[PDB]
């Protein structure tokens, strides 16, 4: 359900921990991004 | 009929114009300003973000979501969230209005202000609904979304007024003139040979009398008679734009003469 | 035969890859037309 | 409006006129020190050394990196990043003292020669305000 | 980038405009001038507000992710 990592081309959650290697699980590509706080955001309506 | 007379030319759903008989400039022009700004109307003024994998930013949406019509009828039975009680919101002064969208077609979904919908308790007031004038019936396009390009929000709209931001202006643009033919020589005309063929006669030259080449300035002469057209954005209709104008003036002049009874 | 370093390229030349891309294989390589 | 400033309407202003996007990348990386000696990314408290940054960690992960919704503030920790020595010197980068706004987008990789990588890219809106050029 | 809601100037809603004039352009094959009166579109505050923009939306949605 809760995911630490995304990977970026095939969008693919990864939810790694440190030493798991920082490539994707399929593609190579290390790229890889950080995936939104379930602590949620609020904005103003201006 | 009283002291400030009134004839309504044409009327719709949203744009009413009418000539102000009988008033000062001042009243004219103050109650121009009032349904400008002070009107109350109700609008979204938070907006919590869950997921968001729009090509477009969360506060991009805020502000776009804040600048919806929204119905604000039976505005004036709900309090203003400073005014109550409660830590923040709640149904007293709070309309909570709910948005999810994804993309599930190939084609690019759309997302529009038909798509919110109202999750608070209305407790049977006409409030909340965002104003639909579309022929098509969706009306105000938010944003696009892709594959599965997902968005879900929460809403809290609010009462306020234009004065603290333009989002709760109950109106569009209100047209005002008067003296059509300048025989109050309130202007100047700029001009290259003669100044009557330059500038365009306006539609109201019809409601008045040409001067006439002859007769001697009015010096005594004074602005009576505008000629007005206001135009609703959807929030409160016509009608309502102009008489709450009129009743939000009076309890600004009434809380003047109210304070000055503390003191 | 033998390897002598390696030399910059220039984007959209002979040997970069994107001088042969069309407007979505563009959009593909995330790459803006 | 005199001498070449100029008068803009405020109410036009709150209907979105003239509004911008800032977003602004902050980098950085693991620092290798020959023998293995290796800096690391990761949120730190106390600990023997006690070289550390003023404002909030609270804000880090555990892998001493802020997740992309939170909203950043003054000199809040951004990365979180620790060199040992012969042990808690402090690495990390708070953000720009001057700004303010919300963690965009987090990516986390490899540089050519195998340490870790982070770019932190944080957005925020910019209203036309008063002494704003046009 | 999206069609802005409400015009800067007089704040008359723009927003479901947008659809409806790209089809009176393509389908009834009307010019940009007639199709934005009949949108309603009268003063000219409002009218750059359709006539003038340029929905990059579209553009941005061609990206994979
Ligand atoms: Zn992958
Ligand atoms: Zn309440
Ligand atoms: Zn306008």
């Amino acid at each position: 359900a809760t995911l630490k990592y995304i990977c970026a081309e095939c969008s693919s959650k990864l939810s790694l921990s440190r030493t798991d290697a920082v490539r994707c699980k399929d593609c190579g590509h290390r790229i890889l991004l950080k995936a939104r706080t379930k602590r949620l955001v609020q904005f103003e309506a201006r | 009929e009283e002291g400030p007379q009134v004839k309504i030319r044409e009327a719709s759903k949203d744009n009413v114009d009418f000539i102000l008989s009988n008033v000062d400039l001042a009243m004219a022009n103050s109650l121009r300003r009032v349904m400008i700004a002070e009107i109350p109307t109700l609008a979204i003024d938070s907006v919590e973000v869950e997921t968001n994998t729009t090509v477009l930013a969360d506060e991009f949406i805020a502000h776009r979501l804040g600048l919806i019509p929204l119905q604000s009828m039976d505005i004036e039975q709900l309090e203003y969230s400073r005014d109550c009680f409660c830590e923040d919101h709640c149904d007293k002064c709070s309309v909570v209005l709910t948005l999810q969208a994804f993309g599930e077609s190939e084609s690019t979904t759309n997302v529009y202000s038909k798509d919110l919908v109202i999750v608070s308790n209305l407790m049977g007031r006409n409030i909340g609904h965002p104003i639909i004038q579309d022929k098509e019936g969706n009306g105000v396009l938010i944003c696009k979304l892709r594959k599965g390009q997902e968005l879900k929000l929460t809403c809290v709209a609010k009462k306020g007024i234009a004065k603290e931001h333009a989002k709760w202006g109950p109106a569009a643009a209100i047209e005002f003139e008067y003296d059509p033919w300048n025989k109050l020589k309130h202007t100047d005309y700029w001009y290259e040979q003669d100044s009557a063929k330059e500038w365009p006669q306006s539609k109201n030259c019809e409601y008045e009398d040409p001067p006439n080449e002859g007769d001697p300035f009015d010096y005594k002469a004074q602005a009576d008679t505008f000629y007005m057209n206001v135009e609703s954005v959807g929030s409160i209709p016509v009608d309502q734009v102009v008489v709450r104008g009129i009743d939000t003036l009076q309890k600004k002049v009434a809380s003047i003469l109210l304070a000055l009874t503390q003191m | 035969k033998v390897f002598i370093g390696r030399l910059p390229i220039m984007l959209r030349s002979k040997n970069c890859y994107l001088s042969e891309a069309t407007e979505s294989d563009l959009y593909k390589l995330k790459e803006c037309p | 409006n005199q001498e070449d400033s100029m008068i803009m309407n405020q109410s036009s202003i709150d209907r979105g006129l003239f509004r911008s996007l800032f977003f602004r990348s902050y980098m950085d990386q693991e620092k290798k020190y020959g023998m293995s000696i290796t800096e690391t990314f990761e949120k730190p408290q106390r600990t023997n050394t006690l070289r550390m940054k003023h404002g909030t960690y609270d804000k880090l992960d555990d892998d001493g990196l802020i997740a992309p919704g939170v909203r950043v503030s003054g000199e809040d920790v951004i990365i979180g990043k620790t060199t040992p020595i012969s042990s808690k010197r402090d690495a990390s980068t708070p953000l720009r003292s001057t700004e303010n706004g919300i963690v965009d987008q987090v990516l986390v990789t490899t540089n050519q020669d195998g340490l870790k990588f982070v770019k932190v890219r944080v957005r925020t809106t910019k209203i036309p305000q008063i002494g704003d050029k046009f | 980038m999206i069609v802005p809601v409400r015009c800067f100037s007089c704040g008359k809603v723009v927003g479901d405009k947008w659809e409806s004039y790209l089809n009176l352009l393509q389908e009834d094959e009307l010019d940009e001038g007639t199709a934005l009166s009949r949108l309603g579109l009268k003063r000219y505050c409002c009218r750059r507000m359709i006539l003038t923009h340029v929905d990059l939306i579209e553009k941005f949605l061609r990206y994979n992710p």
